Parts: structure tokens; C-alpha cells; sequence
């Protein structure tokens, strides 16, 4: 049966002046009277969302402010769903023609209940087995990302030969800048539910493909990047690769970047171009090109590397490539510094990245990175180690559809700032040596509650792609400058009477289903 | 005559034709047209 | 009464296992009547649009009240910002008696603007505003440069016994206007806006009265050209006085420069006392004595009085030769040899001294909004407005103001069209005194709603005004919108009501007492 | 008998609703291009039904290869007078980097004689990205200054609605999309009128040519902001030129570093604060260098002592601009700052709720239908907001925006949703047939031909419209093509 | 419920409907000048009925020569705040050719201190053409910040009714006319505000001075936009100097070639990349050659080293623009690009089907009733579109536009249709009396006088308003004068 409750704006007995009192009114609670309970739609809605975040909406069960966990915990709260939908595609080697009876790719997804970040892609064109080296080369990468926002565009990104990954964020939350000049976010937050449907966008017939999905929890134990003044030690990385439609044997692209060092407008000084700049606050740049081409900028802060003074506030450092092969490359960074030294360094394109340890004459904000043990990547590592998984042929299932749930805690303890960070990833067989010093890596707060997942796909015809329609619900408590405080108001009431079900319900089943059941 | 969207019109336009013409009423039809309903 | 629920699939729609839409129009809890069935949002809105502040504490608020019930938008985000500011006298007018029977004047201009709440200016002395007094005021709000660095609600001297501050709306203001991270939404409407100007005064000296009245104003996009190699600019030096220190010794000029890039001004040669902005363009807040001299590396080429003054790598040095207790003479100096020094006469607390500059910087074109400053006159309002109300602050524990769809009979969607640099014109006011480049307030102005002002008069230094405002805006989000994730279906058209409202409003005076709040 | 609307209303209603099913369902009847709001003494209503088969950029409309390669194609329909929509593309399956999209836009903000693009022909603005402009013919047909010179005072889109049929062989239907209407409004940022010397700028967008030496030969689109158009032609080197039609100077040409085209100044020009060339002086343009990602261009003036120009331009990237200053007089014209409807699949899905995505296979394409989304009532865009479509978007910095009358020159239908349809992972070998049933109502001031079928405004039929409006705010405006 | 409407709302009705007859039919009830849309919380409604006696440019007012000669005279009525309407006449009943047309236009946009024609009095503008402006007294009275200044935050014409009574002796009670309404919205083309210097233009129109040796003398009105009003006085020769009330610099003079006028420069000037005067030089303008057809002029100054200036101007048609830069400063003030309502009896038919035409003999003139045509509601037209409108039109080359704040500066009703009425076979011995019942309703912001008259905006009389524009709709905004 129906009902509509109204919490007076006053309290029994309160004598209130006109002008003042409470400024916010309470949105009326609508309850579905049941022979045993009468939750509000903001519950049910949630319930359902939390349970089948997609089919609950497709179905017609997503009622009210469902983006609010009904557990009368918050007085005020901000709720909101995000349904970004990216179509992860096979990467580009070249207009290198394509036969249907030919090529295809492997692509995996790792979804973390991270506030801003949505999920991490990863694919291998020629379809590869994740070799140890491949893995590390990858991980080391994600970690050593400087202005992680630089690729928030959800754009593919190479690292290993024939290996590319990418990052997709919650378009609206990613949209909320961190530690910016005058920019900051919410107080706490907590995924209220989050599912993703990797629709299998494949030709009716070249329906070839198989995927696996499983929920695996991961919690970020933080490690710190100590603050400093005179100079903050850090390091400059320089990864290599061969741009697309580029003579791999003599035109390499590099993700050269220094860590504590301020973004300094890199500009090609000599020869062919091939140079992209980073918006982030740290010096990072992407260039490619013929061997003997030169780049540069005005070193913003006193730099000291190799134990030697390298630069000053004004010197103009330039980077050229000594020798570039179709696999390996030798580079050289020169200081406009009086009698400085020079940095001859070489790196293997498809793998690893040269970390030239440095110390920048700049103060640093102590900011810790999150030691988030990266989940499964090994298709078979999952299957074996995670029982509650489900594998399917795309042919016989339009794809995968996963749905997370507070797994780390039987309750929904708001996972505030307590675990915010540019989390670098941890993995069984990975040398933390390849890790970048300073505050790089993807930055963000991790729902210290939800299960993270992984969903690997293989035998996907290059021509087939995956639309990743997501549904990330979350609620936090805004503070100041929040561009959302307005959307804030009364918290969800406690419906553990229902919650319970949802919990013991999720667990009852996998979080993995068919992308035709959402 | 494939238009669904179109059917979703003549359906309401259909009603409107003999409907009280109240704009309040119009809301009614306009929701009926979408094929909405009073839940419970 | 009852609830409604529309289907994801329109009668006949045959979606796949993952197709369709991703939304589910939150259910319709429209209440019922013998002739109408407005939805709680429609209803709540009605009351909110009518008695915003009251209807809430009145309990009559509810549902999507921040959304307008004219079923126009297919989808729209919306909300209300209830920022509460405490306006209070600027000068710590030191008195020796146990009873500093001092009084001050103060007035507020409300603009149904997206990021802007209202403006306010007071006079430590209860003196009214003079033409030239007023003018300086005006020309100041037009010359405000990195305006954003003022939203803090901070007080600002522009005249002798006059200060003024501007108050944003916490969040919308919290949405930047840079190409990098934050950009507004495709458009919007001021769904309703009200403000209570609580007369917070010691129930001892509760003297004072105030007049409120709504005045509609439509902006005029008198746009700025998009420059390329070089761009025209204006060097501004609004001389002022140290709120504490000796006029005849120290001055407190604000020195900005229209299209020239913000560059840190550090006082090098002098005594000290600076405070530079963070805005995109170059401006400074500095107080000091004669000998003192601030400095900074000129971000770009600069011409002036024809001859070039600076170049990218040059270093400008600004100082002041003379500081009469009221006049100020200053100097601007370039590294670039062959250039000559700039000097000019100003008058602290008075008009600014302009310096037709030219900056070697590409210049994005952006419109300036020519907006007629609403009757600011102690008694002009009283005249050009019949629907104005007024009582003593003592009685009406303050003022209650409710804006309304004033300009358009219906609720259009004020969008980017009228957005830009607010530049207020008025009678007797000379624009020659208007600063060049993109300065002044910058915001999307809800061209539909009623602008409105309220001047308080004869109150006490002790009496302060708590301005409880309830701003209800609704608009459509595009991209990067840190809000798009809140938009749902737009309110359903329940004109039945709407009209009524419109009538009331029209029929009514958008002004009332903070006791009728 | 509650109400009896005349056919022209019904027919209208149904159209401003299902502009396809309307016709298809013969439900479209009477003079339906007129909105039964009853606001005009007289009015000329009209319906342009362009059917353009947006084929993949690098494809043979002839012997299409059953490639099995992909491509992104986003359509951004705008409720503009003589402008249907814009087509974004991407042969290589690659996302829209800020670089990319920023390059895109600037291209559209600096399109010299946008008319030269009416062909909707594909244009490569980025290594793997193309764009193009499809127009509402009949209107565009009415030559701006014209020969019979028909001039329309004010108009108003009565109903946009277009379907993007997913023309694809069951072999390769791999495809999925998602539309959504996002309202947009133009803020008239005016271009000033000057007298003897009016400022402008020189743009040069470089890229590789189809089937040409990706480092030996490159094509650029050299143009000049307020410069009167003048004819060019290769003078010495490997042929390759395409002149402009517009009233300003621009040209597309292919060739190696040895190749040199030239033309004669239509009027004085200063550059880098220097008299670059006068009326007579014959200017030359060549490439000091040519690679696969960069090109050094350099213009030599016939003028004596006229220092020449040298400029680096990464082909595929933006347009390297050289501020200019021509001795011509200029009329002040209006540029229209316009937000760019979310260009990303996600950007769209998270900020717009009333979107609707689909697998092409199941949804035989896409069918969006705009609607008066701004003014609760059909106002009348006129001179009110007409000009040079110059867009911005989050990220995009105008630092790279043309100083001249550039971009898409038209009138944006003030009140009316502009929509976006993104088609992801479409088969190389598949195309999007786009039948739009766009209609407008306007007034004639001067002409010799249009003011003939100018008749009386529609009879004010509230209930009808009332409902129509209800259904809109009510709907998604994006449906399976199978629903048109 | 009876559907009872305020007796004043009824007044508005007929007034809107028949602004002239309503008065005569006593149906003019209550404060009929306020629009019953129940919009404004308050407002001032006013209605000026200024009457103008239109005589044939040359024909006397005193004596009426019964020439049995004719003249084409047309009027263009704009829902401008103070601007009543414009009228142009050909003393030979001639057709409006292009140049004539364009010249006409050209002039209106280069009318410097347009306030100088506040006086109904004519002004030659072409070989056989004259034009003049008709302001709405009471509003025109509203001195824009002078000594006596009041102001309005926004307004909206509540109706406009002009009736051009055919005042012609029954003797040669001949000729005909054509009226029609054409809605036009304006666009704000901006005139950038500047500092140290401000670009401008020195216009100099030239044409025979009625009653002076055609080939010998010539009456010319030369002006200089940003240049502050300068007091010109003949320096040496045959008299003929009419100065301006205006704020800028303009003057109308006439005389022998050798005649000389001179004034002191109130600010530094530049012409042809060169300097011309200091804020104290003695500028000297005179004529070199005077042809009944052509005319050469040249100006110089006391500026030491100040070159001279010389250009020609074929008498009677167009102005000799001179790109200039002034030493003073400009305001943001922008012009209003306004489509020019079909000036040819041709197009009017070929474009406006709800236009009418009768003989002046039967139809005692022509009566037109302006109406909200732009948008379906009575939106408020405020500041948003105020400025010196400069009309554009096919054929008209913007090139001919001045550069400063010229033209009729005023606000345009973003709603009401503009209308034009062409009289053709009129006899010089006839004069067109113009009754002008035009009433606007606005809101006051600052003033000492108007305020006291502001009351409440007319209550929402939805039912009436409804039918109101319903009728106006299905009705020709034109009518037989005698039907007022
Ligand atoms: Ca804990
Ligand atoms: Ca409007």
C-alpha cells in the first residue's frame, strides 16, 4: 500500500523565529507499505540498483533517490548515478589492412570501486598471453603515469609491443578536479552500487569471442610520498615505443617525464616533430620522432640528477635521441647548465621505462600513494583462484555484466579520505623497482567497501568491440566549494530490514552475469 | 505506418479528440500516451 | 492522490537485452484535486517560487521544487543554493563614547545571475550616495578585474565612506570559466529566487528602515573583439586608502591591467604590503608609502602612449611619487631601455586612472554585458517603482524579497546568449571611465527573472544583516559538467498552477518583511 | 466535439513528433511545416528532406571492400537554418584525445568559406579523423546574396528529426550507437568592422593526401581571414590545387617541398607587423620541409624588401596561424560562440539522462527528433542570432581560433534542441543513410521566388501543440530507426 | 464564470486590434496601453499619437501648386522605442533603383547624429530622393543622459497604429499605395569600445542645394564619427553652414567652390596611415570642383606637416568615406544589423501575401496595425537589442557603412512586425498626414518624472490576449485608412 510521510521542519516544542530555523526542508518520504515493512522508493530503487544496477533500471525498479544506501546513517547526503558508456576498441597498429578471417584481440577490464576512476582497460592486438615481463611492463606503467588525467580521455595507450591499455573515468566525478588551485571535492563517499555491462558489439556472425568475469576484492594500504623543501627527490622516467604508421625502426615515441618537477611547456627545437604536451601539474610530455631531433623547455626548478647539479630555475634542458632502433632506444638529456653533465640512457621500447633518479629544487606536498594489489590479469589465474566467477562465449551471451557490492565490510562504512591516493599497483611477480618515485600513478579515493572485478575477453575479432555501459552509484557528504552541495539533502533512512536481503543476496550469487540479463 | 513514436501520438491525439481539453487533462493523456500508470 | 510510473519502453518499443535509455523518470507522486493533480515538485515549486524561504520552513516545499513545472525540458538538472551571508559595516569606526550612535547605509542589488547572488555596498557614515559617488561605485564594478577573487564576500573600498562586496552562489560560482577543467551548462532558468535580509540588530538600537523593490533588467552583449598578435588593454590604478594607516602618508591602490597575464607582483624596493590575485589577468592589491616599489616580470609585450613600454622578458616596477591624504601620483617603469616612464594623477577613493595599454597577447573575444544598474538611489527606487515596499528594520525584522519571471511572460531558457562581463550603465554615468578588457563580473544572466534591489538606511554599526538567500536554478548539462550526473526528466507542465503563480507574483510585490519571511 | 484541428496541425503535430512515421504513416497531412500556434499573418513553411549516405571517409562508394575494419562517426545535428549537421569520423579506431577534439573544433571555427564545404565532402582534420558538413539543400540552395536573391527575414525550425539508418550487410553489422538531445544557444561574439586596414589572420592546416607520399607530399589548406578571395595555381612543381568559391581567400593543394603555387594579392597585407605585400605583388607559397607529421611552409611576397614567412606546422594537428592585416574594408559580422554538444559516448551518457543507446543490428539505425527545447513557446529566431558558428567545448582553448569571418555561416534556431548521435565500431564497409525531415517557418522580405507560396500562419491550436509539447519533454527524442 | 475582463484590458484589445478606430469608437477603455498578459508586477504604459504632415520634398506648405505632377513616397514603420518611422520620397514618382536604394540605405547607416533629423524635415539623399525620420515625441524626449534624464529598464510595444491619410485635393486626388507587414529582428553588430585611439570614418555626402546654381553650388553634409562634435562655421566665402545638436562631429554646408568652412579639432586625428590634427588644430574643409553631377573636396589642418586630403563624391549619391582614427575614446555601443523591409513595390507583393493595396482615392490613405509577430508571447524587449541600427539588404554593400556610432539609435521591439507602405501615383499637390497611435509599456529604473505613473501590469487576461493575436494573425496588418 502507498504512504507519504513528512518530517516537520521543526522539532516538537521548538519555538522558531520566522526568518530562521532550518534552511533545508526534507524531501517527503514515500513508502510502499508491505505486510512487514514499508521502505521508501529511495530504498527499493536502491535495493534493485544495488542488486542489478542495469536490469533494475531497464526493468522499471529504479525508484526515487536509489543512489542512497537506506541505512539511516547520514543526516545529509549527496547521491548520484553515472552511466558512462565507452566502446573499448581494438587498438591501431596501422591501416594495416584487415581480413575478417584474420586478426582479433584480447581485452581485459579491471573495475575498481574508485570514486573518480571507472575502469582500466588493457588489450593486446596480436592477442597475447600476459607474460611476466608483459605484466610488469604494464603495472610499472600504470604506476609511473605522471598526469594521470592526461589520458582520462579514455584513449588507448601502448606500453608493451602490441600491448595497449586505457583508463576510463566517471565522466562527472573525474570532472571534479583534485588539489587544484581553488578546487577540491566531497568529505566522504561510498559506492551505493556499481555494475557494468560490456555489451558485445560484434557482427552477427564474426561473433567469435570468449570472456570471463569475477569479483575480487582489493584494498589500498597506503604508502607515503614524504614532503620536502630545498629540494624534493623524485625521478624522471622515459618509456619508449613506435608511433602508429611510424617507421618503428627509426621513429620512436616516448613518455618522458620528471616527477617532482613542474610541468614545463615542452617544445620541439630541431627536426621532425612528434610531440604532445601534458595538462597536469607535473612535467610530462609525449614525443616521438627521427633519432636526431631535439625537444626542450625552460627547466622550472633546480634539478639534480646523477648526484650532479643538472639544472637551475632558468636553464633550458633539451632531449634528443642518440640511437633509435625498432626495439631499443638511446636518449640524451642536456642541460643549458654551465658544465653540467649529460644523460645518456637507453630503454627497450616495448618494455620497462628508464628511471633517472632526480632531486628537484622544489617543495613537495606529502601525498601517499595507495598500495592497491592489482587483481587478476591471468585469465586462468582467476578461474582457479576465484570460484564465484562465470565464463561465457560472446556468441552465446551478448557479453558480460558484472555487479559489485560491499565485500570488504558487511556494513557500509563511509570510505572517506582515509584512503585517497595515486595508487600504484601491487602484483605477484613484479619488481617495485620499476616504480616511479614521486606522486604519479592514477590519483583517487578507493571505496574501501566494494569488490573490484576483472573481465577478460579473448578471441574477439579485431572488428568486434565492446560497449561498456556502466552504472556507478555513490553518495558522499559535501563540504565547501562543492559544486554539488545543492544536490545534497537528507540521508537515506535505515532499511536494513531490506538491506540485509541485498547483502546476503549478492553474496548468494556471483557478481558476474550475462550481458543479456541486465 | 511503422512509427511507434507516431502511434504514441495518434494514441493520445486519439484521446485528446474527445478529451475535456483541460491542460491538466492533457497531462493525463500525455502520460497515458507514453503508456504510463498509477502504481500499487 | 496517487503515484505514476512511465515505462522505459514506449507502447510497442522492442528493445534488446541492454538497449533503451539508462534512466527511469523518477515516479510521479502528483497530488490530486477536483480539477488538477500537480506533482509535489510542481507544487513545492509553486510555493518555493512564491515564498521560497518561507514555503521551506513553512513545510509546503517538496519534490523537485527547484524545477519549473512547465514540461519544457526533456531532461534537466536543478537545485537550490541557500547561501547565507552576514553583511555588516566595513569600517571599524573607532569611538570613545560608550555609545557610538553611529549609523550606516547599505544596499543590495540582486541579479538573477547563474553564479552571482547579489551585490552590496554600504557607507560607514549614513550618508547617501552622490552622483560622482555613485559613478565611482559603478565604474568600479565594471573595472573589477579578476572579479572571481572577490566572491569570498570580502568588503572592498571604492569610495571614501563607501565599501562594497559581491556574493556568489557557493557552487555555481564553484564552477570555473576556464577551458581546462570547469565550464557551465548549455543553459538554464532562474526557477525562483528569494532573499531574506534579517535585521540582526541589538534589540536596543534597532533603529533603521529599508526599502525593497524589484526592477527587471536585460543585459546587452556589448562584445569585446578577438585580437591576434597584439590586443588593446587598459592599465588600471584605482587609488584608495589604508583602512587603518595615515592617508597623507600611505595609499592603498589596486593595480590591474586588462589583457595582460597575471604575474606575481612582489614588493622589492619599498616598505611592504601587497596581495596579488590568482585570476587569469594581471591585477594587484597593494598598500604602501611613497618610496616603496613593487615589481614583476611582464608576461607579455606592452605598449602605451604609443611608444612600446615592455617585452615578455621585461620587468615592470610600479611606485608612487606623491601621496596626499587624498590624491596619488604614481610611476610605472620598464626594464626595456629606450622606453620612458609612466606617471599619472589619481585620487584615492575616486575614479580610476586609465592607461590605454596594448598587450602582445592573442585575445579571445568575449562579450561584455551592458546592464543598467537598477535604481540605487536612496529615493529613485521609491519613484520608478510602485510595487516597492518598505518598513523600519525594527518592525520588519528585515526584508524578504522574492524574484519572479519578470521579463518573459513564460520561462525561456537563459543560455550562454547573455553571458559575459557585467558592465553597469546608469544615468549621469560616464562610460569613458569604463575599463577595457574582460573585467567586471562574469556570468550567465537569467534574462527572464526580475532583478531587484533593497537599500537599508539609518541602521547601527552594531546592526548586521544576515542575508538568507534561496536561489533555485535549473538548466541542461552538457559535458565535463560536474553536475550532469544529477539531471533527470524536466518538470511536467502543470501550467494550471504556474499561471496562478504568475498572477500572484504579478498581482504581488516581490518585497515583504523578514517576519513574513 | 472537443476540438477540431485542421490537417495542417495534425499533420504538423505528428511531424514535430515522428517526422518519418508522420509521412510514412500518411499521418503527415495539410501544410504541416507551419506550427499551429497561430503567430503569423503570413509565413512560408517548408520541409527539406536530405538523404545523405554518410559513407566511411576512405571508402569506395563503388566497390566497397568487405573490410571488417571499423570507424567512429558522430553526428551533431544543429537546428540551424541551412545547416543540417556535422559528421565526425575516425578510420583508425581511436578515441578522441583532447589534442584530437581540440584540433577538430578549431578546424570548424576556422573554416574560411564554409560554403566550400557544403558538399559534405570528407575532410581530414586529424591523422585518422575527418569531418564534413551536410546541409539542408533547398535553403543552402538559396544563394546567400543570390542571383534571384531570395532573402528570409526570420524563421523557426518547426521540427528537426532525422534518422541515421544503419546501412550494413548482415555480414558486418558490428555496430552500436547512442543519441541524446542537448540544447545549445549562440552568444554573438562580434567581429568588428574596420576601415582602411582590418585585422585578420592566416591559417594553414597541413595533412597528408590520400594515396600520396606520407612524407614526400603533403596537402594544406592555406587561407586568409579578411583577405578578398584571389585565384591561385601551382607555378612550379608537382601539380595539385583546388581553389575556393567564397569571398575570402583560401585554397587546398597537394605537392612536395619543391612544389610552389602562387597568386596575386587582392589587397595590401601586413605580417608580423610588416608590410608583407601590396595589391600587385604576387605571393608564393611553398614548403621548406615536408614529413609525415610536420611541414615547414613559407610564403614569399613579390613585394620588395618584403621579408617572407616561415612556419612549422604539424600536419594532422591544428592550424598554424600567422596574424595578418589586410588593407581591405570589413563589415562587422557576428561570430556565434556555441557550446559543442558532448562529443564523447560517456560525456553524453553521464550528463544527459534522456539519451538512448542501441546496437545497430537490432536498432536498424538511429532516429533522433529535436523539439522546441528552450522557449516554452515557438519564438522566432531571425537576424536575432545569425553568424559564424565558432564553437568551444571544455578543454578547447581559443588560443588557436581564426581572427576572421570563418566557420559555419548560418542562423541558429534559438529555441530548439541540437542533438548528437554517436556510432561506435561501425563496419568500415557500412554506411549511415541519413534521411532528415527538417522543416521551418519563416518570413520573406525581399526575393522574387519564395514570397509566392507565402501564406497565412497556422491556426492557433493549443491543445494540439500543448500535447505535442507534453510528449516532447516527455520523450527521449532518440529512437530505434525501426521507429521512424 | 462570465470570462469578465478588466474594462482596461478591453481597451487594450481594440487598441491592439484597431489602435486608431478604437479611440474613435470610444472602445478605448481604461489604461488600454498595458498588456493584459499579467506579466509585470508594475509598469508604465504610454501611447503617443504624434501627427506628421508629409509634403512633397520640393512642394511648398504655403502654396499648393496644382502641378498634376507626381511622386513616389514610402514609409517604413519600426516598432522602435522612440523611432516612429522613416519615410523616403522621389520628387519624380520614380522607381527606387539599386544605387538609389543602396544610397538610401547607406545614408541611414551613416546618419551621424541622427538626432539631427528628429525634425520631421526632409533631407535629400539621391538625385531625386529625400528621406526623413519620425520620432515619437514623448519618448524621443527621453534625453539619453543629458541634463534632464529618465530611463526605462525594458519595454514592449503594446500596439502601433499608423494611418497615412491621403491628404490630396480631390482635384488630383489620384495615385495608389501598397502596405504590408514584415517582421524583422535585429542583430547586434558591435562597435568595439577603445581607449587612446578609436578607429572611425570621415563621411561627406554631397548634393545640389535646392535653390542654388546646380553646377555652381552644392549642399553637403560631412561628418567624422568618433570625432567629438566640433562647431563649424564658414571661414571664407558664400554662406551655408547648418551645425549639429549632435554629440559627434557632423555639419551640413553649402556654397561656392571657393567657399570655406573651418573648425578646431577637439581631438587628434589620423587619415591614410598618417596624422592629421592635434586637439587644437584648425581643420579646413572646402571644395575643389563642383559639377551639377560630381564634386571634389579636400580638407587640411593647421597641423604643421599635416598633409592635405582629397577625394571625390558624385553629387547626390553616397558618401566619401575616409578611414580615420580619432584621439578620443569609443564606447562598446554596437549597431543593429537590420534587414530592410522590402523597399520595392515589387517584392512587397512577391513576398507579403497578407499585404494590401488600394487607390488613395477610395481608400482615404493607408492604415496599418502593427502586431506581435516575432514571438507568440509578449516577451519584454529591453536593452538586449538597443543600438544604432544600420540596415542591411540584398545588394547593399556593407563597404558603404560608416565606422562610428551612426544611424538611428534606439531600441527595437523584439516582437512587433515592422511594416512598410509605399505610395506611388501621388500628386506633389498632395500631402500624407500621418496619425500615429503607438503605445508602449515599460518599466522604469531611474528618472524623476515617469515613475509616478507606473502602476500594476495589466492582469493576466489570457482569454482576450488569446483571441487578440488570433485575429491580428488571420488579418492583414494593412487596411484602408478610412477603416480606422
Ligand atoms: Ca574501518
Ligand atoms: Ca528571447
Amino acid at each position: 500500500e502507498q504512504a507519504t510521510i513528512l518530517k516537520p521542519q521543526l522539532l516538537p516544542g521548538e519555538s522558531v523565529a520566522p526568518s530562521g530555523g532550518r534552511g533545508t526542508m526534507d524531501p517527503p518520504v514515500h513508502e510502499i507499505c508491505a505486510q512487514s515493512i514499508d521502505p521508501s522508493e529511495g530504498a527499493v530503487g536502491w535495493f534493485y540498483k544495488y542488486m542489478d544496477p542495469a536490469g533494475a533500471v531497464e526493468s522499471g525498479k529504479a525508484l526515487g533517490e536509489f543512489s542512497k544506501v537506506p541505512d539511516g546513517l547520514l543526516r545529509y547526503s549527496v547521491d548520484a548515478e553515472q552511466r558512462p558508456i565507452v566502446t573499448i576498441e581494438c587498438p591501431t597498429v596501422s591501416e594495416s589492412d584487415l581480413p575478417l578471417d584474420g586478426k582479433l584481440w584480447r581485452v581485459s577490464f579491471i573495475s575498481f570501486p574508485a570514486f573518480r576512476l571507472n575502469f582500466i582497460a588493457l588489450a593486446n592486438i596480436n592477442n597475447e598471453a600476459l607474460t611476466l615481463e608483459t605484466r610488469n611492463t604494464f603495472i610499472q606503467t600504470l604506476n609511473n603515469i605522471t598526469n594521470w588525467r592526461d589520458l582520462g580521455t579514455g584513449q588507448w595507450a601502448q606500453f608493451a609491443p602490441g600491448w595497449y591499455y586505457s583508463i576510463y573515468v566517471l565522466p562527472n566525478t573525474y570532472a571534479m578536479a583534485e588539489i587544484g588551485d581553488r578546487t577540491d571535492s566531497v568529505t566522504q563517499f561510498r559506492k551505493v552500487y556499481k555494475g557494468i555491462t560490456f555489451e558485445f558489439n560484434a557482427p552477427t556472425l564474426i561473433d567469435q569471442g570468449w570472456w570471463v568475469g569475477a569479483h575480487i576484492p582489493v584494498k589500498p594500504q597506503s604508502e607515503t610520498i614524504p614532503a620536502a623543501e630545498r629540494f624534493s627527490a623524485g625521478s624522471m622516467t622515459v618509456s619508449a615505443s613506435n608511433a602508429i604508421f611510424q617507421p618503428s625502426n627509426t621513429v620512436a615515441r616516448i613518455v618522458w617525464s620528471i616527477t617532482p618537477l613542474p610541468v614545463a611547456t615542452v617544445a620541439l627545437t630541431t627536426g621532425t616533430g612528434g610531440t604532445n604536451n601534458t595538462s597536469g601539474k607535473f612535467f610530462s610530455v609525449e614525443i616521438d620522432g627521427n633519432v636526431n631531433s631535439v625537444w626542450t623547455f625552460t627547466a622550472p626548478a633546480s634539478i639534480l640528477a646523477e648526484g650532479e647539479p643538472f639544472a637551475e630555475e632558468g636553464d633550458t634542458t633539451s632531449f634528443s635521441m642518440t640511437t633509435i632502433t625498432a626495439d631499443t632506444v638511446v636518449y640524451s638529456v642536456s642541460s643549458s647548465l654551465t658544465g653540467s653533465s649529460v644523460i645518456v640512457r637507453g630503454v627497450t621500447k616495448g618494455s620497462g621505462v628508464s628511471i633517472t633518479p632526480v632531486t628537484v629544487g622544489i617543495d613537495t606536498e606529502a601525498v601517499n600513494r595507495l598500495s592497491i594489489e592489482m587483481p587478476a590479469l591471468t585469465t586462468e589465474e582467476v578461474t582457479t583462484n576465484v570460484p564465484k566467477y562465470e565464463q561465457f562465449l560472446c556468441k552465446e551471451s551478448g557479453g558480460a555484466y558484472i555487479v559489485h557490492y560491499k565485500m570488504n565490510n558487511p556494513v557500509f562504512e563511509m570510505t572517506g579520505e582515509e584512503n585517497f591516493g595515486g595508487f600504484q599497483f601491487h602484483y605477484p611477480g613484479y619488481d617495485p623497482e620499476n616504480n616511479a618515485l614521486g606522486l604519479r600513478g592514477i590519483v583517487d579515493t578507493f571505496e574501501n567497501n566494494f569488490s573490484s572485478a576483472v573481465v577478460h575477453f579473448w578471441g574477439i575479432s579485431q572488428s568486434a568491440t565492446i560497449v561498456c555501459k556502466t552504472y556507478d552509484g555513490w553518495e558522499g557528504t559535501t563540504n565547501a566549494g562543492s559544486t554539488v552541495g545543492q544536490f545534497a539533502h537528507t540521508g537515506a533512512e535505515e532499511e536494513d530490514e531490506v538491506v540485509q536481503l541485498a547483502n546476503r543476496l549478492q553474496m548468494e550469487l556471483t557478481g558476474v552475469y550475462q550481458a543479456d540479463d541486465n | 505506418f511503422a512509427g511507434t513514436v507516431s502511434a504514441l501520438a495518434s494514441i493520445g491525439l486519439g484521446l485528446l479528440g474527445k478529451s475535456s481539453a483541460t491542460p491538466s487533462v492533457i497531462k493525463g493523456i500525455a502520460q497515458q500516451a507514453v503508456g504510463a500508470v498509477q502504481a500499487n
